[PDB]
């Protein structure tokens, strides 16, 4: 998935 | 809608290369990956920019820093700033840009494979891009759910609260009592399953076209600073031509440039104008723009 929305 | 070039340098020759690739591969499709840059000309206010009425209202409301407006913990402790931003940014308050209509043209020409967008303005959909071709990676206001039990709510319940003066009594779930919010992905949350799922399918589609025509991935108006969305570019097949239309070179195009990478420093709307010209679709485009 790629993980949580972040910088 | 009127645009001009970013500098005295011309980008028509570079844009011509793109049109040439599409001319040599008439049955190929394009995948776009876009960000906030494509909606700037629509007049959408940047919540992180002082000098924007939105920024100062959020500051007056004690928001600690811009992005706290999209933070789950903060929202639950004080939903007013988010509600205030929603009132100003709710879909229907703006109109699509020339670039958004370009996406529509491509769809009309059957050369649009998919458009991955980080924006929550839903101007691609508002412009007529089909639901099947759009991937709103960060959600939108079109759906609402309780943050505690996940119960589904029609988007209109939330929207009606935004027209009240002052905004108070926020939407609470009639099952568990927690706050109900629009299906916008906040920092710290996972993106919707359709994001990874569709990219999984489009990644295979890309790799398989390399061996038959040739596809094209065009990245526009994004700083590629938010993950996981920003991982897409590096995941494009080495043998698939990557194009970047952005005022500045960013992300993988800067960190790991590729021989075949085509970089175009231009405003997304000017880029749209030039591409339509080099493709010879000015007639259909004008029709859409005047429609
Ligand atoms: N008209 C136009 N054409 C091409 N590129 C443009 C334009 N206007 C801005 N830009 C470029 O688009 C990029 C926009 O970056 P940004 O504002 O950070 O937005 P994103 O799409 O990448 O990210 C969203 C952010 N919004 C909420 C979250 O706070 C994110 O950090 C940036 O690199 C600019 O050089
Ligand atoms: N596009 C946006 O409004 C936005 C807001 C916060 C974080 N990332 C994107
Ligand atoms: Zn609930």
């Amino acid at each position: 998935k790629g993980g949580a929305k972040r910088h | 809608m009127a645009s001009m070039s970013v500098s005295t340098a011309s980008t028509e020759m570079s844009v011509r290369k793109i049109a040439a690739h599409m001319k040599s591969n008439p049955n190929a499709k394009v995948i776009f990956m876009v960000g906030a840059g494509i909606s700037t000309s629509c007049g959408i206010p940047d919540f992180r920019s002082p000098g924007t009425g939105l920024y100062h209202n959020l500051a007056r409301l004690k928001l600690p820093y811009p992005e706290a407006v999209f933070d789950v913990d903060f929202f639950q402790s004080d939903p007013l700033p988010f509600y205030t931003l929603a009132k100003e940014l709710y879909p229907g308050n703006f109109r699509p840009s020339k670039f958004h209509y370009l996406l529509k043209l491509f769809q009309d020409k059957d050369v649009l494979k998919r458009v991955y967008t980080q924006n929550i303005d839903t101007l691609e959909r508002q412009a007529g891009v089909k639901d099947d071709l759009i991937i709103e990676a960060h959600g939108s206001f079109a759906h609402c759910h309780c943050i505690g039990c996940g119960k589904v709510y029609p988007p209109q319940v939330f929207k009606s609260k935004l027209a009240e003066h002052p905004i108070k009594d926020f939407v609470k779930c009639d099952v568990c009592g927690e706050l109900v919010k629009p299906a916008i992905v906040f920092f710290g949350e996972d993106l919707p399953d359709s994001f990874s799922e569709t990219w999984l399918n489009d990644s295979e589609w890309l790799r398989e076209k390399i061996t038959t025509q040739q596809p094209l991935v065009i990245v526009v108006g994004t700083s590629l600073a938010v993950y996981p969305f920003a991982s897409l570019p590096e995941e494009i097949p080495r043998k698939v031509k990557r194009v970047l239309c952005n005022l500045e070179t960013v992300g993988d195009f800067k960190a790991n440039k590729r021989p075949t990478d085509l970089i175009v420093h231009q405003y997304s709307d000017e880029f749209a104008e030039q591409l339509v010209e080099e493709l010879g679709w000015q007639e259909d485009f004008e029709k859409i723009l005047t429609a």
